[PDB]
């Protein structure tokens, strides 16, 4: 339909503090395919943080972020939330939400995000701002 | 609402058949989107009639030799076997779109025209095409990067013609 992903919840923060994200998506339901949280620190390439399929509530994590960052879904509202902890300097970003294109989802999405970056996306959000000090 | 993820290039898929009026245009794109919208609404290239091309070219390139952004370039070729169609084709070329539209050949991304894929019964090819067949530098680093991104091991050996060599031997191998 008239495909919508309307990532939120991002400001400022202390080291060490924490905030809670989160994606409102329209026109495709979220159990329907996996959903990507990805990053691009200031002047760095985009960097893959952690996957979701609702339909089995499986998840996968980017090393630089296990043990603190959470990926989670409310299904009834069509959202996805990412629950970060022990902020610092790394994990100064914009944060996005998209989905990996249909050819595509056989690879892992560290290797699709490292390979073909924004052009693996058959739709992504324009993000929000997470900085840290 | 949605705003697109714009590329670096304007882009215009061809289709080819056997005997200007032969050669038809199938879309032209400009976004991220655009190109998937397009990719998941046409024939994959293992399912093509044979003696049929699909080719990605920038806009305002025609996909011909003659084409002035051509007449002196050359094209790195990729020789697929009949036992290829089925495991390696569809893949190579959707990983040549994406390397040409993702301009991830650093600083000789302007030297790269457009791709090529030929359907053919004895065997089936894939061809990025430059510009200049004379730039060593440029069509050297364009082949090192295809032939990792396709990730053929080292003792596989890829060649480089001109143009005007295959109008009657490679220029370069990596």
């Amino acid at each position: 339909s008239e495909v919508q992903l309307v990532e939120s919840g991002g400001g400022l923060v202390q080291p060490g503090g924490s905030l809670r994200l989160s994606s409102a998506i329209s026109g495709f339901s979220i159990s329907s395919t996996s959903i990507d949280w990805v990053r691009q620190a200031p002047g760095k390439g985009l960097e893959w943080v952690a996957r979701i399929s609702p339909s089995s509530g499986s998840t996968s994590y980017a090393d630089s972020v296990k043990g603190r960052f959470t990926i989670s879904a409310d299904t009834s509202k069509n959202t996805v939330y990412l629950q970060m902890n022990s902020l610092r300097a790394e994990d100064t970003a914009v944060y996005y939400t998209g989905r990996v294109a249909k050819a595509l989802n056989s690879r892992s999405p560290s290797f699709v995000v490292n390979t073909y970056s924004s052009i693996g996306f058959d739709y992504r959000g324009q993000g929000t701002l997470v900085t840290v000090s | 609402h949605y705003i697109k993820h714009p590329l670096q290039n304007r882009w215009a898929l061809w289709f080819f058949k056997n005997d200007q009026a032969n050669l038809r245009l199938i879309s032209k794109f400009d976004t991220v989107e655009d190109f998937w919208a397009l990719y998941n609404h046409i024939q994959l290239s293992s399912n093509l009639m044979p003696g049929c091309d699909y080719s990605l070219f920038k806009d305002g390139i025609e996909p011909m030799w003659e084409d002035e952004k051509n007449k002196r370039g050359g094209r790195w070729l990729i020789t697929l076997n009949k036992q290829q169609r089925r495991s390696d084709l569809d893949r190579f070329w959707l990983e040549t779109l994406l390397c040409l539209i993702g301009e991830s050949f650093d600083d000789y991304s302007d030297d790269v025209c457009g791709a090529v894929v030929n359907v053919r019964a004895k065997g089936d090819k894939i061809a990025i095409w430059t510009t200049e067949c004379e730039n060593r530098e440029a069509v050297t680093h364009i082949g090192r990067v295809y032939k990792e991104r396709l990730g053929l091991p080292p003792k596989i050996v890829i060649g480089y013609q001109s143009h005007a060599d295959t109008a009657t031997k490679n220029r370069f191998v990596v």
